[PDB]
């Protein structure tokens, strides 16, 4: 069987690349289970399955298992979440420089103007400097779903 | 020498559970352990059989898994027909001739019986998924990764046989066969016992369990929903099982039923720590050859051996062991589903006016 | 030596009943006797508990009896509930060490277990009856008609036993052991083996037929009705016992299954006969006890003893011996019922005058 990847291709479909994702995001955790995400997700593989699909699946899956019980699982689904809303935005999870992200925004209009004609390249990269990427590891699941949303 | 009445007449109430005298009326209205009497009652009523369940769907799910993941199935069900073959018979041949009273002597023959129905179903859900049943069942004799530990299990049975009938045809005491110089200790049967009896707790709490989680994984993805019929209904016996052995090990443990007992467990404290530990480490080289080829939505290796962990330490606690692993949370927490089965509009002015804005 | 998992992959279906490799793993897509399959079958979906009778009214029924109907009712309790003691255990640890095909080494365990329930179901006639069940059981020990009968049916059981442990410790042969010379022939042990199940056929066919007379006298005036009630339920599953002895029996008397057993069989045919005849015998001596001290309105010494010598014509029969007694009809045929299961008005002249006076 056949997976879409986010960038067109297909390769044969391979669970470790789940679990590799999940143990990712349950690291550090208390009380969660990659196990419990993988079944409550009740994926439904197909051929040519869009490997964006899969991932929003597991989310909603490690999302709805937020208990008393099992608090953890809010970090699990956000983390899951910040890699999805990485992708989408980037193409990597890696963010770009936040000056080459500005203009290419600016340039989209979707960003003010206004930021170019008021910060230098070398003033931002220096802001570059104040940001602090592993601050997206500190949201909660709603706080990220409010970010998306 | 065992005799399946003895003339004596017998309190009952007062013979130990093991080695006493041999249980002559079978009565079930008085108990020295209520404990197996209970047992009994509560596996009778979770009486099942095997045709009574439907599995003709799962022969499509099988046959539709890929080929690391019918492997991980059939080689799970081997060992499953293994191990309640080993354990349809052995309750019986091992435990019956040392009994001493009968509300432990009819458990043991209900609990044995209970095995057969497993190894029928296992029959039953062989026949209707593979086109060859003589395929699955021939190689479980010649597997290696069963055979491993079958001939390991089946010794601690085998050798409580061999010493109990020396036992009985000898006496207790040194003697001599043929040349060769044979001394029958109680003492060491009651230590092959206990040893035994640790064995067949980490048979039906731990390795059995941890085949539970594969047959019911497959479940979980709505996949082999016969099988996990059967297999739940075995659960809910294999529960009973180990309850069993726990309260038999406990009560000679503690020394309630025999005081020379409560000696011998704690000079096998060791053997029966080590005897655990071994389980659980086959049990993961168990899950290494399960999922080599591969693993499935919810299980791998790591998964599997996490609660390989996590069960054993359970287990061995309730049997007052040191808890060989660390503490871990339930890595399959979804297995337990399996493991136990206008306005009122009157108003008061006056008390209002009791107030002062 | 005996071994719960014999390492060996034999082909089962060319094993001898007793004495070959024993069981390695449970199958049951194939038999070399499926009779012994269609035993297990019928044993389980006959499969009943005792509490879901209703005996309630049979306390007052008992009560109302005269001393003399107590006292045969009572001893005929008595009398079943050590039978199907012994019963409930010496299958299971007399021929499961022995059996070398898993079909039948599942029916022994079935047939055993199913005995576990009467001996239940008798604990819980009595219990439902009397005020001290522990007066009922105690008596069954201490009580001399009854502790008699008991050795005649245990040494078959214990002997066979004994000589089996012999030949898995120390083989066949000629052995020294402490001093004393231990000749162990597989012949005899053939031969022990026999004569056991002669024994058990015995018991099962003639000596419990006898009780179930006693139990349906009471019935048939409409007394003791929920003991009935639980009597044919068990002589349903008494019905399927006989039928697996006789069954063993024939198998190994023919030579088909063993072409060396028809030799032994031969040898044992007079003993097997004064087996019988001597069962036939003691169970006469126990009707005299019975009515002591006075008859019943359908049953007396008299009766019951022609019932022993008609039931014991038909077993004996059944196996391949000859009748001792004379032959006789039936003398309480009621037991059967327990034991299975406008005037045409056309006129035509003309073909009347086709007619002479
Ligand atoms: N071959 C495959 N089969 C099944 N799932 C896969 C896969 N490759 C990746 N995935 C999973 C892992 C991720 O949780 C999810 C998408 O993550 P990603 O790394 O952004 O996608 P991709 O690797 O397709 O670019 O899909
Ligand atoms: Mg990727």
């Amino acid at each position: 069987l056949l997976v879409t990847k986010r960038d067109g291709s297909t390769e044969r479909i391979n669970l470790d690349k789940i679990h590799r994702v999940l143990d990712w995001a349950a690291e550090g955790l208390h009380n969660v289970s990659i196990s419990q995400v993988e079944l409550r997700s009740h994926i439904q593989f197909y051929d040519g399955i869009k490997t964006s699909d899969i991932h929003e699946t597991i989310i909603k899956a490690a999302a709805d298992l937020i208990s008393r019980d099992a608090p953890d699982y809010q970090y699990l689904a956000a983390r899951l979440a910040i890699f999805h809303l990485r992708k989408k935005a980037y193409g990597q999870f890696e963010p770009p420089a936040l000056y080459d992200h500005v203009v290419k925004m600016v340039e989209m209009g979707k960003y003010d103007n206004h930021l170019l004609e008021d910060y230098t390249e070398e003033e931002f990269k220096q802001m570059d400097t104040f940001i602090d990427h592993d601050r997206d590891m500190t949201f909660s699941y709603a706080a990220v779903k409010q970010l998306e949303g | 020498a065992y005799t399946t009445f003895s003339q004596t007449k017998n309190d009952q109430l007062k013979e130990p559970m093991f080695f006493g005298q041999p249980v002559n009326v079978a009565r079930y209205d008085q108990q020295k352990y209520d404990i197996f009497e209970k047992l009994i009652e509560k596996q009778l009523s979770f009486f099942w059989r095997p045709e009574e369940v439907d599995v003709s769907r799962d022969r499509i799910d099988y046959q539709a898994l890929p080929e690391h993941e019918k492997h991980i199935f059939i080689s799970n069900l081997k060992y499953q027909t293994l191990l309640d073959s080993i354990q349809g018979r052995s309750p019986n041949v091992a435990l019956l001739p040392l009994i001493s009273i009968p509300e432990l002597e009819t458990w043991v023959e209900t609990w044995a019986f209970s095995e057969t129905i497993h190894s029928r179903s296992y029959t039953h859900i062989i026949r209707n998924i593979v086109n060859d049943p003589s395929v699955v069942f021939d190689d479980i004799v010649t597997n290696e990764q069963i055979q491993k530990r079958a001939e390991g299990i089946s010794s601690y049975y085998d050798e409580l046989i061999e010493m109990t009938s020396y036992w009985h045809l000898l006496g207790e005491g040194t003697h001599t066969v043929n040349g060769k110089t044979v001394t029958v200790s109680l003492r060491e049967l009651k230590k092959k016992l206990y040893l035994c009896l640790m064995s067949v707790n980490a048979l039906e709490a731990i390795r059995f369990y941890v085949s539970f989680a594969c047959s019911f994984a497959f479940a979980e993805r709505e996949l082999m929903e016969g099988n996990a019929k059967i297999i739940r209904l075995i659960a809910r016996d294999e529960a009973l099982h180990l309850t069993g052995t726990q309260h038999m090990l406990n009560l000679l443990r503690s020394g309630a039923d025999d005081p020379e007992m409560a000696e011998i467990a704690e000079e096998c404290k060791q053997e029966c720590y080590d005897l655990f530990v071994q389980a659980a480490q086959q049990e993961k080289d168990w899950a290494d050859y399960l999922f080599r080829d591969g693993s499935m939505i919810g299980l791998n290796k790591d998964i599997l051996c996490q609660y390989v962990e996590y069960i054993t330490n359970i287990r061995m606690q309730a049997v007052g062991l040191d808890l060989p692993f660390q503490t871990r949370s339930n890595p399959i927490p979804w297995i337990n589903t399996w493991l136990v089965s206008q306005i009122d509009s009157e108003v008061d002015t006056d008390d209002l006016s009791n107030f002062q804005l």
